[PDB]
DNA sequence: GCATGCATGCATGCAT
DNA sequence: ATGCATGCATGCATGC
């Protein structure tokens, strides 16, 4: 479970 | 890390446009796009390429973030040449009878073209097509199909865009009964072999009935396809449960919602395009905020989802365009034993 | 005898263009241009020269050197002959409609021969033709079909080009009626009997239904096939693996990739078309300088390689394509049976 | 193998 | 819905 | 000044 990035 | 927590004493109507302009750059996404852009950069003789997305994928999305990114690109540069455009995007147009309009078509490419220094281009090459001198650009009613495809096809050699976007693109295939199909797309290949230009072509998986219409078509085009997250694997499973936290985490209310454990559900509501999903909890969010509500609910979340009914035709047009889009190693020993290749 | 090793410090954007720049003459490409060459220079009597390839076997890239070698070779005596014009070099139109406009191609073939210089040619057709007071030849959309036919025909006699070259000569063939195919095609031999000059007509394997129309259309007409590299013999292989060793060698690195092990695979993503493993080779090196990789990896060539569907088509076209073009002894021997006495 | 001129 | 060729009526420039 | 002749715009008629 990973807290992505915004694009 | 997620929302900045003094949102929650603005009013409803900015913490729903901050949620509205947020955005997720998932894995399927980043590949999508960074082959998106690697093609671009490098067409390399592709008069085409085929952006398969089924719907709620993210297409258009990643058409903006695209072109924007290629405009900040080309912004330096243009300091040196006034008279060149970095990207054109237009949308196809539906049309309201049995035949795909090319006029209409030309028409709206053409005024989407349209560039404030007009001065530098001064002039179309056309009879019937100028400046209306204040803002706009004036086609007349006269000027038949083909006088427009060649102001256009003046006009783009030069301009030279990097690439010409053409939203929904499957609405080329409304046409007559006949093999016009292959037509429809040998007119866009002549006109992208004139101007040299690189066509994206995005839709939904209506789509495949353009994939491999001829030979030359089929060399000529790159095909992209955008997955979706499906449910037989782990690692797409774990995107989608991360793209979940980190939509959790990132929607303004007072307590974040717990909506990891009803992924299950999330799925069933969405097929796993995080495109829908973002738009219901957008939806949701709203629902809560106009009363104020402290956290999202399950009755909430399903006063607002996707019905089955709609779901149902949604996976099989997805299961439709993905048998299509598939391949594997049988394909490849076929085509070999077909040719003179041994192996 | 590989790159030039300066190029090493020049940037990215260099590297590209010289590798765009380089050429291969392959014998099959070096063979077709001979022929078409030698046929070029004296027509006697033929009205049609049909060179028809795979897709992807560089016939464009035929049409761009010929046209350059016939204008280096008729500058000399163009010093002299200030009216003529050597080469004439159009594109077909893919119509919009069902059939083929032949209106928009008048247009352009007037537009075509344009000379900067008026007193070349001071008068092109009966009204509505001339100049708009600038060097492109704009046409009134009022003037009527065959009175801009007559107009180019007086136009062909005046300059007298010594080949007129048709690209993509495959959007020819959209029409309405099965049988109008050789109305179509008459069209052209008329216009090619009168102007007096030798059209040669360059397309993919879909204008192979043009090849038969007429006793007297075939008379008039010589065939020049692009043959593909096969595999099946083992003079081709070795031609493909030399093409290979050349491009290996040409590519701007630091370091040459063995490109040679890996003719397997290139044979199988790209049946032996030139061009096509041309366009890929060019795809990955603009990845690499982009990545500004030491060298090529398989992993580089699988990601930017066409996709097994794409192949199976054009694989498809061709064997369709050849197996039309195909002539075998028996049938020469069947011939001279039905004609008498055969040896 | 045979190397090629540029064409 | 549009394309494309043709016919007619009206506007205007010129000559007497 | 005015009558005539031609060029252009528009309808139309059939086809796609
Ligand atoms: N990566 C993303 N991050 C955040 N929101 C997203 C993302 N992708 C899509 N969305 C949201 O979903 C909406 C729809 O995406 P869009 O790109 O229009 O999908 P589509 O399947 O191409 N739509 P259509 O084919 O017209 O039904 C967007 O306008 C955003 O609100
Ligand atoms: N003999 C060659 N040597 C090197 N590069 C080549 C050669 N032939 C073709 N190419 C490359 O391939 C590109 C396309 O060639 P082209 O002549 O358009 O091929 P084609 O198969 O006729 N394509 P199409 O326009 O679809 O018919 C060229 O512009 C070059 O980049
Ligand atoms: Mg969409
Ligand atoms: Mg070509």
């Amino acid at each position: 479970l990973v807290v992505y990035e915004e694009f | 890390t997620g929302f900045p927590l003094e949102l929650l004493t603005r009013p409803a109507t900015e913490r729903l446009a901050y949620f509205e302009n947020y955005t997720v750059a998932h894995p399927r996404l980043k590949e999508v796009y960074e082959i998106l852009m690697r093609t671009i950069a490098e067409p390399a003789g592709a008069s085409f390429i085929f952006v398969y997305g089924a719907s709620g994928v993210g297409k258009t999305t990643l058409r903006l973030r695209v072109e924007q990114k290629l405009t900040e690109l080309a912004l330096p540069k243009l300091e040196s040449d006034r008279a060149r455009v970095p990207v054109v995007g237009i949308e196809a147009i539906a049309p309201e009878s049995r035949y795909f309009n090319w006029k209409e078509y030309y028409t709206r490419a053409l005024i989407t073209l349209e560039e404030p220094l007009i001065d530098h281009k001064f002039d179309y090459g056309v009879r019937g097509i100028s400046r209306d001198n204040f803002g706009k650009i004036n086609v007349e009613s006269k000027v038949v199909a083909p006088a427009l495809r060649r102001a256009l096809e003046n006009a783009l050699i030069h301009r030279h865009p990097d690439v010409f976007f053409v939203d929904e693109a499957q609405h080329f295939g409304k046409v007559a009964s006949g093999y016009k199909l292959q037509d429809q797309l040998d007119c866009l290949k002549s006109l992208a072999n004139m101007t040299g230009i690189l066509h994206c072509l995005l839709g939904t998986y209506e789509l495949l009935t353009f994939r491999n219409l001829s030979g030359q078509l089929s060399r000529r085009s790159v095909d992209i396809h955008f997955r979706r997250y499906c449910a037989d694997s782990p690692e797409d499973v774990q995107a989608f449960k991360s793209v979940l936290l980190t939509f959790q985490q990132h929607l303004p209310l007072a307590e974040t919602p717990n909506l990891v454990d009803h992924w299950e559900y999330f799925y069933e509501r969405t097929l796993g395009c995080i495109g829908t999903l973002k738009d219901w909890l957008k939806r949701v969010l709203s629902d809560a905020l106009d009363r104020e509500a402290t956290t999202i609910t399950l009755k909430d979340l399903q006063k607002r989802a996707l019905s089955v009914a709609q779901c149902q035709k949604m996976f099989k047009e997805i299961q439709e365009g993905e048998r299509q889009l598939s391949e594997t190693e049988a394909d490849v020993q076929n085509l070999r034993s077909a040719l003179g290749l041994g192996a």
